[PDB]
């Protein structure tokens, strides 16, 4: 129970509506698609657990990720360029100790030399106007964990979970906003290891109503369910180490009663 | 971006360090004075310092009174330069002018005040600043004072973890920390703005350590060596020793000799052990200490 709590919540509300990707920038992309894009991210997750790096890292590399290409186009064989550049900027901003470039460079295969990345990086800190303190799933999630009653350490690994696959799939993941995204997660978590729902606490908190949330919960539901069967598998592998409890292995339910 | 640094005039080198060098610079066109803060890139070829990314991105999010205003940012592609407002002195340099004099209360007052209102908005907007000591607090002839140095700061909507090495200056180090917590808290902040306040009253550093564990000792002495009572869970913390010295609280009226009960209220709520416990910026602007509060205008021995 933090002091500025209510007053950083407001603020991240407001931050998240500004920090917002062009919904549809996909398909007026020439060359790119929401398929190599879903290859790319579970590529950053991949390079992240290679780094042992933290989850926030990997939710704004995504951000920056989607804000570039809102403006940018980018031809298949650089947007892997983009990535790089964007996981580059999200450690520096969010980690410690930042890798060095040349492990960024490494982990290309050495596709692009260490002049490309960093010059990407420039250009990516150019077109997002240096902004990279971005409102994440993950921080919305911290915020909703206090509300538990009480903490179950595996409700909070199965909602990371959950927000961390609405990553790969910018259909339909693109057009919800963190804060929306974070509560369907928490929910369907809560109601999958307690059979607990959406707190009253958090209504109030937020302003969302189960009602409010269903539509980004039944997008969700599905995206759980269809978890095992989907092409890109990095994320359910890094979920069943016993650091996350195993959640990545727990069954959905079949239906949520809504 | 070329044509941008032309449009300055370099007036004078006002700081210099393992960061960069600081100018003094007017806008040619315009006339506006203004501190040109340059960070040079090859010396590691490791592209924009993270040092940059923090201070930048999080600066132009901030804007206050008591923050002060980056102006613009220039990438060539070798140097990097940062705009800001210009001010004419900061707080360790003009403590040290004043050594014989001292620094008036009411100015202190107003100092205090304006400082806590800069972190009350730091904080509010989840941003830690984590490096306040009096070299970043900069002022002008108007009687304004400014956080500075957003270089160690860091966005906390998600928690901050500890580094060994991206540290406050040992002497405005906050106890957990030295007592080996795992996430840095607003409490820090407001712990080092407490150690600053009282410099300014006694003209003498509160806790001047020569290394950590001196610094813990000398925190101790002062103000009683902590138990489970004063502060659950500090037995617990990595760092606590069982074969620690334990000291009696000194009285603090005899710490800070000058305050009256007001102010001597208000610093023991600013070094509370427990950092849970320790005041908040926007709790502290409420405290009566700040009652009468009005903006004198130092003398800047320019
Ligand atoms: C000459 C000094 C007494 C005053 C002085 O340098 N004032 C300033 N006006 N504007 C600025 C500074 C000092 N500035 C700085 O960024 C410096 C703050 C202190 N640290 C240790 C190095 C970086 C900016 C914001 C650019």
């Amino acid at each position: 129970v933090p002091d500025y709590h209510e007053d950083i919540h407001t603020y991240l509300r407001e931050m998240e509506v500004k920090c917002k990707p062009k919904v549809g920038y996909m398909k007026k992309q020439p060359d790119i698609t929401n398929s190599m894009r879903a290859i790319l991210v579970d590529w950053l997750v991949e390079v992240g657990e290679e780094y042992k790096l933290q989850n926030e890292t990997l939710h704004l590399a995504v951000n920056y990720i989607d804000r570039f290409l809102s403006s940018m186009s980018v031809l298949r064989g650089k947007l892997q360029l983009v990535g790089t550049a964007a996981m580059l900027l999200a450690s520096k901003f969010e980690e410690i100790y930042p890798p060095e470039v040349a492990e960024f460079v490494y982990i290309t295969d050495d596709t692009y030399t260490k002049k490309q990345v960093l010059r990407m990086e420039h250009l990516v800190l150019k077109v997002l106007t240096f902004d990279l303190a971005a409102p994440t799933v993950n921080q919305f999630l911290t915020q909703y964990f206090l509300h538990q009653q009480p903490a179950n350490c595996k409700v909070e690994s199965l909602a990371m979970f959950l927000g961390e696959l609405s990553l790969i799939d910018a259909d339909p993941y693109l057009k919800y906003l963190p804060s929306v995204i974070a509560g369907a997660a928490f929910h369907l978590a809560l109601y999958t290891v307690t059979g607990q729902s959406w707190p009253e606490s958090l209504i109030r908190k937020t302003g969302y109503t189960l009602e409010s949330l269903k539509p980004c919960l039944m997008d969700l539901h599905q995206t759980y369910l269809k978890a095992p069967q989907h092409a890109q598998q990095s994320i359910r592998e890094k979920y069943k180490n016993s650091k996350y409890h195993g959640v990545s292995l727990l069954n959905p339910p079949e239906t949520l009663n809504l | 971006p070329l044509v941008d640094m032309e449009n300055f005039q370099k007036v004078e080198k006002i700081g210099e360090g393992t960061y960069g060098v600081v100018y003094k610079a007017r806008n040619k066109l315009t006339g506006e004075v203004v501190a040109l803060k340059k960070i040079r890139l090859d010396t590691e070829t490791e592209g924009v310092p993270s040092t940059a990314i923090r201070e930048i991105s999080l600066l132009k999010e901030l804007n206050h009174p008591n923050i002060v205003k980056l102006l613009d940012v220039i990438h060539t592609e070798n140097k990097l330069y940062l705009v800001f407002e210009f001010l004419h002195q900061d707080l360790k340099k003009f403590m040290d002018a004043s050594a014989l004099t001292g620094i008036p209360l009411p100015l202190i007052k107003s100092y205090l005040f304006q400082l806590l209102q800069g972190l009350a908005f730091c904080h509010s907007h989840r941003v830690l600043h984590r490096d306040l000591k009096p070299q970043n607090l900069l002022i002008n002839t108007e009687g304004a004072i400014k956080l500075a140095d957003f270089g160690l700061a860091r966005a906390f909507g998600v928690p901050v973890r500890t580094y060994t090495h991206e540290v406050v200056t040992l002497w405005y180090r906050a106890p957990e920390i030295l007592l080996g917590c795992k996430y840095y808290s607003t409490a820090v902040d407001i712990w080092s703005l407490g150690c600053i306040f009282a410099e300014m009253v006694t003209r003498r550093a509160l806790f001047p350590g020569d290394s950590e564990i001196d610094q813990l000792f000398r925190i101790f002495r002062t103000l009683g060596t902590p138990d489970e009572v004063v502060w659950p869970g500090v037995t617990s913390m990595p760092d606590y020793k069982p074969s620690f010295p334990k000291w009696a609280r000194q009285d603090f009226s005899k710490v800070v000799p000058p305050l009256d009960e007001d102010g001597r209220s208000l610093l023991s709520q600013m070094l509370h052990y427990d950092p849970n416990k320790r005041i908040s910026a926007k709790a502290a602007l409420a405290h009566p200490f700040f009652q009468d509060v009005t903006k004198p205008v130092p003398h800047l021995r320019l």
